[PDB]
This record gives structure tokens, C-alpha cells and sequence, in this order.
């Protein structure tokens, strides 16, 4: 599982 | 090079 | 804009795996990408920074330049023991040649840092190429080189698609090379090959033919360092084999312990500068399932071997000649893959039908989630 959130 | 085959040991260039 | 990540995954060949990191495109507008990303495993710490423009050029020659540091913890690794610590950076000009092959050519520098090496033949016999000549009685010790490397890579892709390829093929070539002014002295290649012939129109039913090949080898007298070897056997090379098990094992000096007053043979992996495996692979309909098109079902035959080309058996007549290139394991076995909600998933069964002494099975296999 991977888990990226932009800005 | 291609999932799921020859990972490296020495990661983590693949 | 940017963002940030973090990551688990879970194998047989490395455990749990963590990952993170920081990227942002286009960082301050110079048009390099920038990212700062770590993974850890149970053998294996890591972290870098890279700066990345893909269009280096406007044709998209990209540049690329990373820095990196690197702990790695051998007999985590299912490998006879020993502790590198390592640090470098280097700078990769990519170049697109067309639609199916890109080039790659790079320099690096590497320091190596050696320490708590459990001492062994092969371990001892590459030290001393080096003019190094640690005790043999204990694993206090201590061992450091400094390393530029020119580094090449081929990569040919012509798959008709990248989530289970039914057709065409991809090819790996990798080397490298110490440039004078280096502590070692040696080359190194790889070459990985994977192709897909389908057999039926509705490409259901796939044969996978893949090869992988390492050689290495010192220039001049001395020996390509041992922290750079190849192996085999796992999840992802030669299955229903345990994690790098395969190829020449450690041979202790009194100090799988030799803790004795004779040299001790193990069942501790070592990896060699030699290595070869192929495989065979039906894949087939998922059984029992309809839709089935998000499963991939096979049956394979898995075969490989690793080893020493420096390895002296005249001297060791009573060992295992581990110079020899032809002990071939080989398994059978039927796997499975599928996108899980945890991320992409392999699992394996297979029966090594063919090992040599020291060689240890792993018959079930997977690897959930990113763990490369
Ligand atoms: C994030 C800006 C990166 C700038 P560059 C070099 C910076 C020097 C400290 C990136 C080099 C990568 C190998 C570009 C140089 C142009 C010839
Ligand atoms: C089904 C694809 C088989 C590909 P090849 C055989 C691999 C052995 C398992 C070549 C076959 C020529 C007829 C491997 C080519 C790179 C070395």
C-alpha cells in the first residue's frame, strides 16, 4: 500500500 | 526490471 | 505542485517495508524535479535525494543526479555476516533512442564502509587482493573503499502492456566499471530478458520465457568485491528456494558459527560474481473464477545458479567446488497475482526438484505492496 497526499 | 521479478537484494534502483 | 508519500509493503524476501518521502516537480521553477525518499526493510536502511530534469533536453534527454546513503546488514539478508555502511552520489544522462529502447550512462562514486565481517574464505580471499589482511579469529575489523564508477544501461521495452503483458518482450542490460583512481578495480554486467508469446487469440493462455544474467570479475590481480555480488533463490528469481540461497556457501575460519579449530563449512549464503537463472512459465485462465481478468494464474519452471570464479578448489579439495557453474537448481511450482486493495500481490508455490547441500527451501512465497 502506498499513501500520498499533494500540497 | 519488471514486477514481480529480480528484485535487487541491494535496493533500491529497480 | 508537490506532495509526499509513505508506503508498506511486505515480502518473503525482505519483510516488512517502509517507505517515504518528499517530491515536488518543477522545484523553484528550475525544472528539476526534486525528491527525497528513505525505505527500510529488515536488512536494508536507505535514503536519497534526487534532482531530476526529463527533458534535459528538449528532446527528453533527461539528467539526473542523486545523492544516498545505505545500510546494509548481510546476515539479514540470509547471507554470512557482515555490516555495510556506504554513502555516494551520482549523475545519469538518459537518453530516449526510440519508441521501444532508451540508453543510460552515468558516473558514480561510492564509499564502502566493511565492518563485523565473520570471517570466510571467499570474504578473506577478496581482502586479501585488496592488500588487506584482517585477523581471521574474530569479526572486529574494519574495511573502506572509495569508488567512481562509469555506468551504462540499456533498456528495450515492447510490451503490448504493462499490467500482465500478454505479448512481447523486455530487456535489461546493465554495467558498470571502476575508473582509475578507484580502490577496486572490476566490471560488472547484468542482463534480465522477460518475453511473452501468447499462445490463443484472446491472449488467455501466455507462455513467459525469462533469463536473468550477472557476471562480474577484478581487473588486474584484484577481485571484484564481495559487497557487490550476485545471488539467487526468492520470491522474485528462483522460487521454492529461500532468499539468496543459492551458490557457494561460507567456509568459516574457527573465531554456520565455527565458534572449532578447523576451517567449518555453513549453509550461509555468500553470492558469487556469476550468476544465471531461467524460467519457463505457463500462465493460464484463473480457475474456478469468471469475469478473472484481474487475476493472473501460472505454472512455472524455475532454474538458477551462482558462483565463485575465484574460488581455488585445488587449495580446498575438501570443499565443495563452488568455481563449478553447472549445480543447476531447479523448482516447480504455480503462482497467482492480483491488484489486492493492499496494493499489488504475488503469491507461490513451488517444490525445489533440484538443490545442493546447503540449499534452503522456502516453498511458499509472496510479496505484497511496493517492496523494491
Ligand atoms: C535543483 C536544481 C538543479 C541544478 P543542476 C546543478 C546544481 C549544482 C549544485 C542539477 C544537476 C544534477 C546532476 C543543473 C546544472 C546544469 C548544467
Ligand atoms: C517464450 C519465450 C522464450 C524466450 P528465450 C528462452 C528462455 C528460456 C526459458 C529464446 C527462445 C528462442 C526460441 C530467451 C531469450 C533471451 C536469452
Amino acid at each position: 500500500w502506498n499513501w500520498s497526499k499533494s500540497f | 526490471f519488471l514486477w514481480f521479478y529480480h528484485r535487487p537484494v541491494r535496493g533500491f534502483d529497480c | 505542485t508537490g506532495s509526499f508519500n509513505f508506503g508498506i509493503g511486505y515480502g518473503t524476501e525482505s519483510g516488512v517495508s517502509f517507505q517515504a518521502g518528499v517530491q515536488q516537480d518543477n522545484w523553484l521553477g528550475t525544472g528539476y524535479a526534486v525528491g527525497i525518499n528513505g525505505t527500510k526493510n529488515d536488512y536494508q536502511t536507505y535514503a536519497e535525494l534526487s534532482v531530476t530534469n526529463p527533458y534535459f533536453t528538449v528532446d527528453g534527454v533527461s539528467l539526473g543526479g542523486r545523492l544516498f546513503y545505505n545500510d546494509f546488514q548481510a546476515d539479514d539478508a540470509d547471507l554470512s555476516d557482515y555490516t555495510n555502511k556506504s554513502y555516494g552520489t551520482d549523475v545519469t544522462l538518459g537518453f530516449p533512442i526510440n519508441e521501444y529502447n532508451s540508453l543510460r550512462a552515468g558516473l558514480g562514486y561510492v564509499h564502502n564502509s566493511l565492518s563485523n565481517m565473520q570471517p570466510q574464505v571467499a570474504m578473506w580471499r577478496y581482502l586479501y587482493s585488496m592488500g588487506e589482511h584482517p585477523s581471521t579469529s574474530d569479526q572486529d575489523n574494519s574495511f573502506k573503499t572509495d569508488d567512481f564508477t562509469f555506468n551504462y544501461g540499456w533498456t528495450y521495452n515492447k510490451l503490448d502492456r504493462g499490467y500482465f503483458p500478454t505479448d512481447g518482450s523486455r530487456v535489461n542490460l546493465t554495467g558498470k566499471v571502476t575508473i582509475p583512481g578507484s580502490d577496486n578495480e572490476y566490471y560488472k554486467v547484468t542482463l534480465d530478458t522477460a518475453t511473452y508469446v501468447p499462445i490463443d487469440d484472446d491472449h488467455k493462455w501466455v507462455v513467459l520465457g525469462r533469463t536473468r544474467w550477472g557476471y562480474g570479475d577484478g581487473l588486474g590481480g584484484k577481485e571484484m568485491p564481495f559487497y557487490e555480488n550476485f545471488y539467487a533463490g526468492g520470491s522474485s528469481t528462483v522460487r521454492g528456494f529461500q532468499s539468496n540461497t543459492i551458490g557457494p556457501k561460507a567456509v568459516y575460519f574457527p573465531h554456520y558459527e565455527c565458534a572449532a579449530k578447523d576451517l567449518c563449512k555453513s549453509d550461509d549464503a555468500v553470492g558469487g560474481n556469476a550468476m544465471a537463472v531461467a524460467s519457463l512459465e505457463f500462465i493460464t485462465p484463473t480457475p474456478f473464477i469468471s469475469d478473472a481478468n484481474s487475476v493472473r494464474t501460472s505454472f512455472f519452471w524455475d532454474m538458477g545458479t551462482v558462483w565463485d570464479t575465484n574460488w581455488d578448489s585445488s587449495q580446498y579439495s575438501g570443499y565443495p567446488d563452488y568455481s563449478d557453474p553447472s549445480n543447476i537448481r531447479m523448482s516447480a511450482g504455480i503462482a497467482l497475482q492480483w491488484m489486492s486493495p493492499l496494493g499489488p500481490l504475488v503469491f507461490s508455490y513451488a517444490q525445489p526438484f533440484k538443490k545442493y547441500d546447503g540449499d534452503k527451501a522456502e516453498q511458499f512465497q509472496f510479496n505484497i505492496g511496493k517492496t523494491w
